[PDB]
């Protein structure tokens, strides 16, 4: 138990947000996260996190991003909902739910007029749900109002933590039908209430018409159902264990001590403008990419994005202050900057900015990031496509991924009926990204005639759709609307009978024929187009016409409707020559809009879609030289690289060669591509399609003499490389990911993630005179797709160089079966396989580790582990799919450290786990070492005698150490808190090496009856521990979970003997008494088991409800006295401690952070400090009495202190300060500091390009120049001469802070200012440390940062007023270890001397660690080695006396 | 080659704790030997530690310790080969609360246990200790120890008192404090003595109701040592018990830049000049009151000292002179090879060229097996006594012949001979037998035969008799209490944390006395011939006793003739910090 102790914040090293990229996963995207830099109050609150994901869509936060709470939402992966009985829910994982059943085995149901103890105004139906995937054992109900017309329904979660979580019960947190409130696509979060009885709210707004144009407005009506997230409140003053939504009332704004506002564009976005509490009258901005989603069956509407998070405080009421006409004050503020574009914005920067009292900015350096972007200027030129030189340039053929590879091969007809498919396939020795072109493949015969359905890739499923022109077109039936041959509603009117020909123009866009809304006539032979296609980006094929002069899309709103024609202007070509044949839709961005292509004779003409809304200005794209499209050429749009992006490809009779492509781009834009922090920290990613990466793994599975089978037919974009910059050191590391068996999942439309990931780290030095041996570490590993024709081919693929090693473990399947409950293994039915397996997706099954150094041992790993994983499955009124809960049962690792004979082997076991997941019996096993073999496995360099000797009995003897345990759980009328601490007990088995099982250990072989960890078997009791509540029945827990006391067991009647010469059972006895232990029964006893000698500790007396059940004593055991806690106001924090002598501690607040800024200790002296903005200590003291007299530093009273604005000023301090401490922070130093001034002289304009620069956020409103800022600006505007040579004479230098501390008390006149400097790199390390000498001899830094030296070659000395003693200076690799550490030095500058002349001019230690993080080499400054060798059973050290010897 | 081959081996079991360490001992003498060394250690079920023994033990199945634990890992007893068995017990709280220790095993010799026990305050209040016990044997329960704590009273408060204890009665009497800073340090404490503590027959034993009766066991006298310190918590000045008063200060990264003392009645004198440091902050340049200056050196890449030279520099008084300029050459691990001293006025070392200047060679466990140096030619064999003093100076290398040791050590480490070589005399040898069953050993004169070993040491592993015929008991904490031949006795008196406070010397025919007394910064030293005083002395100790000292000796009464009073002897140091030279208030050497 911790008791509180008053203290005030230490001082200090510069740190971020706690930004953080994700490991790689079998998913294979990229992820990041920020924490939201933002009080936590009391403990309970938002503790949100803006997160990117690469796979994620648009939203309020630009493209990738996302900042949410929990939702509940209707399914539509599956199908559109009809707001009917039929639909389905998905649960906050995003996982279909179905309805849960009860004891007696039926649908769980009930009508309740109470929650929570609160009296409702009707009756409610409430129903259970239970999710496919039980993460945790939350329970989710559904209330439904009895009669449809007494309100709307709203969804419960019940968190296992004691926390309820109310959603969508007021309409401001539903996401609903503009047209009708009932139809509720989403619940989103509204209210949590913890069982301390604090609370959470969460404030959304509705979308609206606010700053948006006529024609927006005229274009979508519909546009009233988006929510964003407006304000968090937290901190409830008053204390209530029911949801205040239940009142009659909500609470008043002024009843929350804590604010959470994130503002839409109404606030002035500058850093010198203070945001206020209440929004001022402008309104929220307008978005310029605008856009639908149509997924419900309802448009919503998106038009805003987020440009500031807000932390508001209310100060007085915290303070205990007259809270009349109080205004909140703000404490943090969180800016957003977006490149704002009409196609797509994206977040392009995140800053910190606070507040002094003087009202001036103070701020972090901002978090940069940009994107992969499509370059209008820089689209390549056409080139020559010798792939299709097999054909004549008459020929026709189709680029299509006929077998589903994410690739598409080549179609074609030689003579008529005779149709083949050459499949893509990697061109050996091209670029590594080039596609060639197989062997031909005969399609299967085609039918006599009829537009049918037909399979004809060999699948199993009619998935495409074959019509004639006489020509035969094959379309694939994903590029139609779901329901093509059984139509209703609109998509019925518009094809009729039937159409008569289907045609691609592009690669998810096919163009009709024949022979509510006002639908198009598709015409016979008519100036005009009509189609499907995406022309909006919500993921649909909408309905799309085109005329010379119009362009009109009516919406997919699913089962065949379609809602009213939208315009997008912008698109013409003269009436006389508009023809038909020469327009294509395809996204040639990778906006997620198709955009239209259009042909004449010598050029193309691009138009892309902006969002849906509108078209660009159109793209001139030239011919080859001397062609001249007409009717005899060949053209279409197509994504042959695998991009997700369509190029176009063009055959030309009249020509040579005759064939073409031209690639548009060669990245997926819109994917994040860069990080920056501006502290000295890069990281820049590389993406890979899947489809790419197929391809490769195709021709290693056709070399090896297999048939290979693709199971992921589209292209994903994968996070493929990552390079990490320390832009101070000039170090890097390279983190590669490879992905092999992609798995999707045709029956649920679902991708399960990749079989097989392999990891490759390798860091990058700059160079040095003491060079340092990279040696890049692999990881291979394997994860279940739950897709058993894939998951069955995995353990093929293991390293088998161990012949010795067991067995690869097997998914066990279970059964939930009560008795006086537990699981039961069983072999499910093929249907209930399919799910029970899918339930494994992404779990890991196997991990090895290598050092690839080119030595003979590197093909070893240094480890291997593996996991058995147990699905149980759990029944739900639906009989057809059951729902599941995975565990992992057993983890197996093997130490071989690149030595396969002679492991280490050890392996835990999870034997029983309770029905809410928690384990109740679980084992750790030590396998002994292997026999001896004759000739030793290490290397012969060793002591000969070493090999033998490394052998030891204990090596010998097997361990299987077991773990009982039980839980505390309060399920009873509807409050819902699970896995409570309660017993647990341990003991210890040992054996000889004979009784090992012969093929290792399973879960069965130790629940069998003749089991080594059975209760016949002989044991050594470990001890226990027990857990007592109060506040409750005896000492079980009530809800609020008091703890009473912890008991573990300190002495059994074996750990007696050691008083057995000494003392006599009863003065021994009556000593352990009176040493404050007590008897205890034994816990999950066995027959003729004696009580055990216990100690007890951590007691705590609480409070009532009242008083948020806060502590107001403490002690550690009962032989020692209390300590009384006295809290503030509202219970936010103690400012009073008083202990078993009546000695007091007092402590006052800063509630800004709340964290104590005065403390008077037991003596009544004073401590002090100043916290800035940001809560970091900027200046400190202290005083009170001594000696009989008032002593110290004078009071800050009566002398204030000012704390210097700049290092340069603060080293020009005069003694006599009243200060112990003071200190600088310069976190944005890496950043160049560039005036208005500066650039005005400079060009002589006034400010014109200042203020443009400004703008383009090139450069802070406080002059810092951002790093990526200047990258976007110069790849788009350039740069003058005139600039860059500005620029480059602008230094910069790293992170740093300097603390000031006095030796005296400013009475006295022999006070010295001592002066320390600290500098950190961008992630956050302590790079060197300098402090303030006496005048001497130093070394010699000069204006460049290098270091000055004698012709000899040794460094310059000189005698200096400005000497530093630079200590702990440190180069690190990548994984955050010092590669190099440098001795001690003089120099004439606090400056940092540069890395590049230290690696020349000064000692250091060199240190080498191998890819376990481990140092095994040590290079001394003299020379010397110290060497150290890892095996599994044991440690070779080696001095400087002995490598020297070598 | 030496070295080669020689590492340290950590050898686990399979659940990754040690199971064996395993060293590899080769001589310089027989490089083609190489003798692996395995000291073995057993865990139990739990994974807690029971058993170690080194490679000698081991070979003869012995064991050097046994662990006994509760299930937590707490050790309730240990069973030593060096030092017996010992029975622990702490109570819920952490704290101790009973040691049972003096006990062999053969079950268990208990007859001559000691029993530590401890009372703390009750359960109403923090907790703190109030007093420590000791119970011998048969005898009763002596209260060796006691605390009395401060309330907060305003007077408290303003002494920085509260709850802090201010009276802690321990074995040699009375510790108070009566001032502490803001910072913690105390200001003023003041110590009291026993009565009659100077014969070791009165131990302390605090009986009785409260302070006034504890109090009335103290003698009259105070020794009262007073403090004065920075803004850092850092001491700045020290008034001792006799008023004579240290000051120091503190350079601008916070380090030692001059020392002056204040004898009492007198005006203030420089100790230290001035002192700079190196950017490791390690000593360079340091000058002393009596204008000698001390210059070290460093090895720029392992920062090791290479240098220490102490000389009377340019345009000093008594004239320029380099008194020492010794160098030292390290192996690659920082073993001493060689030490040279080309200041030496003797010139010793370049008129004898048969054995090297102070070399050393050492085995793979850099142990030392071989020495060379010098010594007076008139020393003869070492023993407990301490040469005559040559006076004065020698002025010749005459005076000083050379030598070289040799060292023998077993598989644990014992020291079994130091053999004595030197140039033109006859040598002699000292060996050391060792116990079969422990490292408990003595030299050859006192017994030859191993067997007999352990029974010149008690349980706890205290040897009993110094040398053939002189005797030695120990304190019920294993402090030496006294020296006995069996007509010149030596008895001693401690503190609570086992520091010294008292030396009292007895010869009897009369009865001739002497007495030390061991104060901060300061030796109160008197002689008495037979109740009648002959000498009366304090002892002004300048600086910190890990490093080169300052003495000034002020006689009250009894100087000897030939010794102005108030003379500074400043010491100078070796590597080791052995005093090596003491140079007078001129520079000269004393
Ligand atoms: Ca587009
Ligand atoms: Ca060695
Ligand atoms: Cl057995
Ligand atoms: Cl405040
Ligand atoms: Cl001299
Ligand atoms: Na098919
Ligand atoms: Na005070």
């Amino acid at each position: 138990m911790a008791i509180t102790t008053l203290s005030l914040p230490k001082g200090g090293a510069i740190n971020g947000m706690g930004e953080s990229v994700g490991q790689a996963g079998p998913d294979g995207m990229v992820t990041f996260s920020i924490p939201l830099p933002f009080s936590a109050g009391r403990g309970v609150a938002p503790a949100l996190s803006l997160s990117y994901s690469s796979g994620a869509g648009n939203g309020p936060f630009g493209m990738g991003w996302q900042c949410s709470a929990m939702s509940i939402s209707r399914r539509t992966q599956k199908g559109v909902p009809q707001y009917n009985e039929d639909d389905e829910f998905l649960s906050p994982s995003g996982e279909v739910m179905a309805i849960a059943l009860n004891d007696s085995g039926f649908e769980d149901v009930r009508t309740a007029n109470r929650l929570q103890g609160i009296p409702l105004p009707f009756s409610y139906k409430v129903t259970r749900y239970q999710p496919r995937l039980i993460q945790d054992f939350i329970k989710i109900e559904y209330w439904q109002p009895v009669k449809q017309t007494d309100g709307t329904p709203f969804w419960i979660i019940y968190s296992p933590d004691g926390q309820t979580h109310i959603l969508g019960k007021n309409s401001h947190s539903r996401v609903a039908n503009a047209e009708n409130p009932s139809q509720i696509a989403s619940w989103l979060l509204e209210e949590t209430v913890t069982p301390t009885g604090e609370h959470i709210y969460y404030q959304y707004s509705g979308e609206n018409q606010v700053n948006c144009t006529d024609a927006e407005i005229a274009l979508h009506p519909q546009d009233s159902a988006q929510r964003y997230l407006a304000r968090i409140d937290y901190g409830n003053i008053s204390p209530q264990a029911s949801l205040f939504v239940l009142d009659e009332e909500l609470p008043n704004l002024t009843q929350w001590l804590f604010h959470l506002v994130f503002d839409y564009g109404e606030r002035d976005i500058s850093i010198n403008k203070i945001p206020t509490f209440e929004g001022g009258t402008t309104g929220w901005l307008a978005r310029p990419d605008m856009f639908s989603r149509y997924d419900f069956g309802i448009e919503i509407r998106n038009r805003r994005l987020c440009h500031q998070v807000l932390g508001f405080h209310r100060l007085e009421a915290l303070n205990d202050r007259d809270v009349t006409d109080e205004i909140p004050v703000l404490v943090n503020r969180l800016t957003l900057d977006y490149d704002l574009n009409n196609s797509v914005s994206t977040l392009v920067a995140v800053r910190q900015v606070a507040y002094e009292t003087d009202g001036s900015p103070i701020t972090q350096p901002p978090l940069e990031f940009d994107y992969q972007r499509f370059d209008t200027g820089s689209i390549p030129g056409w080139q020559e496509m010798p792939q299709l030189e097999a054909f004549n340039g008459y020929q026709p053929y189709q680029m299509i991924d006929l077998y589903g590879e994410g690739t598409p091969g080549i179609l074609y007809q030689e003579t008529p009926g005779a149709w083949w498919y050459k499949s893509p396939q990697r061109q050996i020795g091209g670029d590594s990204n080039a596609v060639t072109y197989g062997a031909m493949k005969a399609l299967p015969k085609i039918p006599r005639l009829q537009a049918t359905l037909m399979d004809i890739n060999g699948d199993g499923r009619l998935d495409w759709v074959i019509t004639s022109a006489e020509w035969t077109h094959f379309t694939p039936l994903n590029t139609l609307p779901t329901e093509y041959f059984h139509p209703k509603a609109q998509l019925a009117d518009l094809v009729g009978a039937g159409l008569s020909d289907l045609v691609l123009i592009g690669p998810k866009s096919v163009r009709l024929y024949a022979n509510n809304v006002s639908l198009p006539v598709i015409g016979i032979d008519s100036r005009q187009l009509v189609a499907f296609a995406d022309m909006l980006g919500s993921g649909q094929q909408h309905l799309v016409e085109i005329t010379a002069d119009s362009v009109k899309c009516w919406p997919n709103m699913g089962h065949g409707r379609f809602g009213q024609p939208l315009t997008l202007e912008g698109f013409s070509q003269p009436q006389t020559s508009f023809n038909p044949d020469r327009v294509f839709l395809a996204d040639i961005d990778g906006s997620g809009t198709n955009d239209i292509i259009y042909a004449h004779s010598e050029c193309l003409e691009i138009y892309l879609n902006e969002s849906g809304n509108r078209f660009s200005k159109p793209i001139s794209l030239l011919l080859p030289d001397g062609v001249n499209f007409d009717n005899t050429c060949q053209l279409q749009a197509a994504d042959i690289q695998g991009l997700g992006i369509a190029s176009l490809v063009m055959t030309v009779p009249h020509m040579s060669p005759t064939h073409w492509r031209c690639d548009l781009a060669l990245n997926k834009p819109w994917l994040l591509n860069v990080m920056n922090n501006n502290r000295g920290a890069e990281t820049c990613l590389f993406y890979r399609s899947s489809a790419q990466f197929w391809l490769d793994e195709k021709q290693l599975v056709e070399a090896a003499g297999q048939q290979p089978e693709c199971h992921l037919p589209f292209p994903m974009h994968l996070h493929w490389r990552s390079e990490i910059f320390d832009e101070i050191t000039g170090n890097r590391l390279t983190q590669e990911q490879e992905y092999a068996h992609g798995s999707w999942d045709g029956q649920e439309r679902e991708f399960r993630g990749f079989g097989r990931l392999i990891q490759r780290d390798t860091d990058g030095f700059a160079q040095g005179t003491v060079d340092i041996p990279t040696h890049p570490s692999r990881t291979v590993s394997w994860f279940a797709t739950g897709i058993p024709e894939i998951d069955t081919t995995l353990s093929a693929e293991f390293w088998r160089g161990d012949d010795q090693a067991f067995s690869p473990f097997s998914p066990r399947f279970t059964r939930w079966e009560n008795d006086s409950g537990s699981d039961v293994a069983f072999i499910p039915s093929e249907h209930d396989a399919f799910w029970l397996n899918r339930a494994m997706k992404g779990q890991l099954l196997r991990s090895e580790l290598y050092g690839d150094d080119g030595t003979p041992e590197a093909e070893i790993p240094y480890s291997v582990t593996e996991m058995r994983h147990q699905v149980r499955a759990l029944p739900t009124t639906d009989a057809t799919v059951p729902s599941a809960w995975c565990s992992t049962i057993e983890t197996r690792s093997y130490q071989y450290q690149r030595v396969a004979a002679d492991p280490q082997c050890s392996q835990q076991v999870v034997i029983k786990a309770d029905r809410y997941g928690s384990p109740l019996l679980s084992v750790a096993i030590n396998y002994p070492r292997r026999k001896k073999p004759e000739k030793s496995p290490y290397p012969d360099d060793l002591p000969e005698t070493l090999f033998d000797s490394s052998y030891d009995t204990q090596q010998q003897q097997l361990h299987l150490t077991k773990q009982q345990q039980n839980y505390f759980h309060l399920t009873n009328d509807d409050n819902w808190l699970l896995g409570l601490p309660k017993e647990q007990r341990n003991d210890g088995y040992q054996y000889d090496q004979e009784r090992a099982p012969a093929n290792g250990f399973t879960l069965e072989t130790l629940i069998a009856s003749n089991s080594l960890i059975g209760s016949n078997q002989p044991f050594t009791y470990l001890g226990q521990s027990r857990v007592a509540y109060q506040g409750g029945v005896d000492e079980q827990p009530s809800l609020q979970a008091l703890v009473a006391y912890g008991e573990t067991a300190i002495l059994d009647e074996k750990t007696l003997q050691a008083f057995v010469g000494v003392l006599d059972s009863k003065t021994r006895d009556e000593l352990l008494f009176s040493a404050g232990y007590q008897l205890a029964p034994r816990l999950f006893r066995v027959e003729s088991e004696p009580d055990v000698w216990v100690a007890r500790q951590g007691y705590s007396e609480f409070g009532d409800y009242s008083q948020f059940w806060r502590p107001l004593s403490q002690r550690s055991t009962l032989l020692t006295g209390k300590t009384t806690l006295k809290w503030d106001k509202h219970y936010c924090v103690v400012i009073e401690t008083q202990d078993a002598a009546q000695l007091v501690t007092q402590a006052r607040y800063d509630y800004r952070f709340l964290t104590p800024y005065s403390l008077t200790d037991a003596n009544d002296n004073q401590h002090y400090v100043v916290l800035n903005p940001f809560g970091e200590v900027i200046a400190s003291r202290f005083w009170g009495t001594e000696a009989g007299k008032d002593a110290g530093y004078s009071t800050p009273q009566a002398k204030p202190f000012v704390v210097p604005a700049t290092i340069e000023a603060a080293l020009a301090l005069s003694p006599g300060i009243p200060v112990a401490h003071c200190a600088i922070f310069e976190p944005e130093s890496w950043m160049q500091k560039l005036t208005q001034h500066d650039v005005s002289e400079r060009m002589a304009d006034n400010g014109t390009l200042w203020n443009a620069l400004l703008q383009a956020r090139f450069v802070t409103e406080d002059g810092y120049v951002c790093a990526l800022g200047r990258r976007r600006w110069m790849a788009r505007h350039g740069l003058s001469v005139l600039m860059l040579t500005l620029l480059a004479e602008i230094p910069r230098t790293p992170p740093h802070s300097l603390t000031i501390t006095t030796d005296r008390y400013d009475s006295d006149d022999q006070q010295q200012l001592r002066q320390r400097i600290l500098f950190s790199d961008g992630f956050g390390r302590l790079l060197q440390s300098a402090q303030r000498v006496e005048a001497g001899e130093s070394w010699q830094r000069s204006e460049d940062s290098s270091l000055v030296v004698n012709v000899s070659g040794t460094p310059a000395l000189v005698v200096t007023d400005n000497r530093w003693a630079v200590s702990g200076r440190t180069e690190y690799d990548g994984k955050g270890q010092g590669i190099r550490v440098y001795q001690p030095y003089f120099l004439d500058d606090w400056r940092y001397l540069s890395d590049d002349s230290a690696r020349t001019d000064l000692f250091a230690d060199t240190h080498i660690y191998d890819p376990l993080g481990r140092e095994y080499q040590v290079i001394t400054a003299k020379g010397y080695r110290r060497e150290r060798q890892y095996t599994p059973w044991f440690v070779v050290n080696q001095d400087e006396n002995d490598t020297a010897a070598n | 080659s030496l070295f080669s081959r020689t590492p340290k081996v950590t050898v686990f079991d399979n659940r990754g704790l040690t199971a064996r360490d395993i060293a590899y001992h080769r001589h310089p003498d027989a490089p083609e030997v190489t003798n692996e060394r395995i000291t073995p250690h057993q865990y139990d079920a739990r994974g807690f530690l029971t058993q170690s023994a080194d490679p000698r033990l081991h070979d003869a199945g012995r064991v050097n310790f046994s662990y006994l634990t509760d299930l937590a890992g707490g050790v309730l007893r240990t069973q030593g080969a060096d030092n017996g068995t010992s029975v622990s017990l702490n109570d819920v709280a952490g704290r101790p609360f009973i040691v049972v220790s003096h006990i062999s095993a053969t079950t268990e010799d208990r007859s001559l246990a000691v029993t530590r026990t401890w009372q703390y305050e009750d359960a109403a209040l923090p907790g703190r200790p109030l007093n420590v016990t000791e119970q011998i044997s048969t005898e009763v329960a002596r209260i060796t120890e006691r605390f009395v704590y401060a309330g907060n009273t305003g007077a408290e408060k303003t002494l920085n008192l509260a709850g802090l204890c201010v009276r802690h009665y321990d074995t040699a009497g009375l510790v108070q404090t009566d001032s502490i800073a803001l910072t913690g340090v105390s200001l003023s404490v003041t110590r009291r003595l026993l009565k009659d503590a100077d014969n070791p027959d009165t131990v302390a034993d605090w009986q009785g109701e409260g302070a006034s009766a504890w109090n009335d066991l103290l003698s009259g006298e105070e020794y009262v040592t007073l403090t004065t310190a920075d803004a850092t918590g850092t001491v700045l000045t020290t008034t001792d018990a006799k008023g004579n008063i240290q000051r120091v200060r503190y350079d601008v990264a916070g380090l030692l830049s001059g020392s002056w003392l204040t004898v009492r009645d007198r005006t203030e004198q420089v100790i230290v000049k001035s002192l700079t440091y190196s950017a490791a902050g390690q000593k360079q340049r340091e000058d002393h009151g009596n204008g000698v200056v001390i210059t070290y050196t460093y090895e720029a890449e392992t920062q090791r000292l290479t240098g220490i030279r102490t000389e009377r520099p340019a345009g000093h008084a008594s004239g320029a002179k380099v008194l020492q300029d010794l160098r030292y050459e390290y192996d690659p691990v920082g073993n001493v090879l060689k030490i040279t001293n080309d200041a030496e006025a003797t010139r010793f070392w370049s008129n004898q060229k048969v054995v090297p200047e102070n070399t050393y060679t050492y085995d793979s466990l850099y142990q030392l097996v071989s020495a060379t140096g010098r010594e007076m030619a008139n020393v003869g064999q070492q023993g407990s006594r301490l040469p005559s003093a040559t006076v004065p100076f020698p002025t010749d290398s005459s005076a000083y012949t050379s030598y070289t040791r040799t060292y023998t050590y077993d598989e644990a480490s014992n020291l079994t001979q130091i053999r004595h070589s030197p140039a033109t005399r006859s040598g002699y040898t000292t060996n050391i037998t060792v116990s079969n069953r422990s490292n408990r050993a003595v030299l050859s004169n006192l017994t030859e035969n191993a067997a007999d070993v352990d029974a010149l040491f008690t349980a706890g592993g205290q040897q009993t008799q110094l040398q053939p015929g002189l005797g030695l008991v120990w304190t019920a904490r294993n402090e030496l209490l006294k020296v006995t031949p069996v007509d010149d006795s030596e008895n001693y008196r401690y503190d609570g944390g086992s520091q010294r406070i008292l030396k009292v010397s007895v010869q009897k025919t009369s009865a001739q006395t002497q007495r030390a007394l061991y104060l901060p910064g300061l030796e109160l030293r008197s002689a008495k011939n037979g109740d009648t005083e002959t000498e009366s002395l304090q002892v002004i100790t300048v600086g910190e006793a890990s490093r080169a000292q300052v003495r000034m000796l002020h006689w009250e009464s009894g100087r000897p003739d030939g010794i102005t009073d108030d003379k500074v002897r400043y010491s100078y140091d070796n590597l080791t910090g052995s005093s090596v030279l003491e140079l007078d208030s001129d520079g000269k050497l004393i």
